[PDB]
């Protein structure tokens, strides 16, 4: 949760078909655009962002309704944020034991930023200075686990979220959805779309 | 060093396919008769203004002269293009660098920072280049096939025909040549008008500069 | 500070290390200072459920203050 | 489709039996039902906002799904 993988989405023919008509996405959700518009406005550039949260955490990712995650960890702005993406990795996820790598910052100083990535870990809280340990009265080490094994109930089993939030009109257009096509036909009088050429 | 660029420099303006036809438009040209600044830097790279759009070339046949930076400071703050032969692949880099001192290349790096796009593709030679950016648009054009109607000097006509196009939209306002460690000509092109003349297959013959004499005005 | 906060403050400690045995990608460890949590976590609860506490056995951070 | 989507759903069918209420021209009814829809809509507004949920006394549909 505290970092994530942001990729560059960049020269494709991102078709948005498969995405959206499988069954496998538990949320598909969309503010910016109406989740229909496969090929929208050929929009430049796409930014993705890829986490593992909890069942219960993945209403504090979209905007507003703000939480301990949502405070903390991943900030996202009131805008056209493109879709957010979610489904249930029990199966690949959660081991007998309990995946133990995932974590997430519960104590920081402020909120952090729209879209800043904090990798850094340090002692945090202070105040009657006992810390540079992590033996104090108010240290508190920022970073816990989750505790994902098996026997967790839905809401806290783990939940892999991608959200794709693609950057909208600073650029021409570089990447865009599929364009449509069908056979040709000859010697009979029909009206013309050759790569925008209009014409009967 | 001062030099006359006879007639060089007409290019396809379109990718419009005419034959047996004078078309005439208007568009960004390098004017007949001009003035190009040889440099002839052996045993020395100035960084030149773009100004809207430059003319290239070279005649030297090996690799020497490789690469052409393009950016407006020169540093990691601004993003700059850059455009590196390899032999094997041309490299395009639009990424942040920082300053290069004496950059030596052939077959300087100092760090890649917000890198965003990439690109990679496929008597002497003569390798004349029209490098122009508009609206977002950054068009390459080229011709790598020399004719020797005169020695020592580039004389003659010879169209140039398209190569890439680079949406990366960017502002870009200097330019300059990277050299290796141990002859290329510069023209500005104004917005002039021509009128083109067409074979019977779509190839470009012979232009006629109208802004330069009464005759070609006429 | 009674029983109650001195469990909490001292269990937040061992949340810490495994936090940092979790960064270590050594899952050996890890597995008993999580033991090591469950323990504590039962700990309080049954402290606070109103029931005799097994503060005898239980191993000792470096700390009573 | 959380919770959110599901209470927006069901709120439909509330508005739907004023609609029906209304139409029978009985008022009787229809107080009942528009106290209900502004219950529900309270509901959403405060599961949107951020709040405890009020999901275990609250009127239920014929529908879980
Ligand atoms: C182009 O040149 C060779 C050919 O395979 C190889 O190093 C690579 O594909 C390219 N080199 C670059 C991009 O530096
Ligand atoms: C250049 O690197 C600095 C590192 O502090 C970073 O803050 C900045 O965003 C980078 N440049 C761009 C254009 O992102
Ligand atoms: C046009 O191209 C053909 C292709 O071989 C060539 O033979 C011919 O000379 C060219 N010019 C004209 C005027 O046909």
């Amino acid at each position: 949760v505290y970092a994530w993988n942001r990729k560059r989405i960049s020269n494709c023919v991102a078709d948005y078909s498969v995405l959206y008509n499988s069954a496998s996405f538990s949320t598909f959700k969309c503010y910016g655009v109406s989740p229909t518009k496969l090929n929208d406005l050929c929009f430049t550039n796409v930014y993705a962002d890829s986490f593992v949260i909890r069942g219960d955490e993945v209403r504090q990712i979209a905007p507003g309704q703000t939480g301990k995650i949502a405070d903390y960890n991943y900030k996202l702005p009131d805008d056209f944020t493109g879709c957010v993406i979610a489904w249930n990795s029990n199966n690949l996820d959660s081991k007998v034991g309990g995946n133990y790598n995932y974590l997430y910052r519960l104590f920081r100083k402020s909120n952090l930023k729209p879209f800043e990535r904090d990798i850094s870990t340090e002692i945090y809280q202070a105040g009657s200075t006992p810390c540079n340990g992590v033996e104090g009265f108010n240290c508190y080490f920022p970073l816990q686990s989750y505790g994902f094994q098996p026997t967790n109930g839905v809401g806290y089993q783990p939940y892999r979220v991608v959200v794709l939030s693609f950057e909208l009109l600073h650029a021409p257009a570089t990447v865009c959805g599929p364009k449509k096509s069908t056979n040709l036909v000859k010697n009979k009088c029909v009206n013309f779309n050759f790569n925008g050429l209009t014409g009967t | 060093a001062y030099t006359n660029s006879f007639t060089r420099g007409v290019y396809y303006p379109d990718k419009v396919f005419r034959s047996s036809v004078l078309h005439s438009t208007q568009d960004l040209f390098l004017p007949f008769f001009s003035n190009v600044t040889w440099f002839h830097a052996i045993h020395d790279n100035p960084v030149l203004p773009f100004n809207d759009g430059v003319y290239f070339a070279s005649t030297e046949k090996s690799n020497i002269i490789r690469g052409w930076i393009f950016g407006t400071t020169l540093d990691s703050k601004t993003q700059s293009l850059l455009i590196v032969n390899n032999a094997t692949n041309v490299v395009i880099k639009v990424c942040e660098f920082q300053f290069c001192n004496d950059p030596f290349l052939g077959v300087v790096y100092s760090s890649a920072n917000n890198c965003t796009f990439e690109y990679v593709s496929q008597f002497k030679n003569l390798r004349e280049f029209v490098f122009k950016n508009i609206d977002g648009y950054f068009k390459i054009y080229s011709k790598h096939t020399p004719i020797n109607l005169v020695r020592d000097l580039p004389q003659g006509f010879s169209a140039l025909e398209p190569l890439v196009d680079l949406p990366i939209g960017i502002n870009i306002t200097r330019f300059q040549t990277l050299l290796a460690l141990h002859a290329y000509y510069v023209g500005y092109l104004q917005p002039r008008t021509f009128l083109l003349k067409y074979n019977e297959n779509g190839t470009i013959t012979d232009a006629v500069d109208c802004a330069l004499d009464p005759l070609s005005e006429t | 500070t009674n029983m109650l906060e001195a469990l909490q403050q001292r269990l937040q400690f061992y949340h810490g290390q495994v936090a940092r045995a979790a960064l270590e990608n050594n899952s050996g460890k890890a597995r008993r200072f999580g033991r090591i949590v469950k323990q504590y976590e039962d700990a309080i609860k049954l402290y606070k459920a109103g029931k005799p506490v097994p503060y005898d056995e239980l191993p000792v951070p470096p700390g009573f203050g």
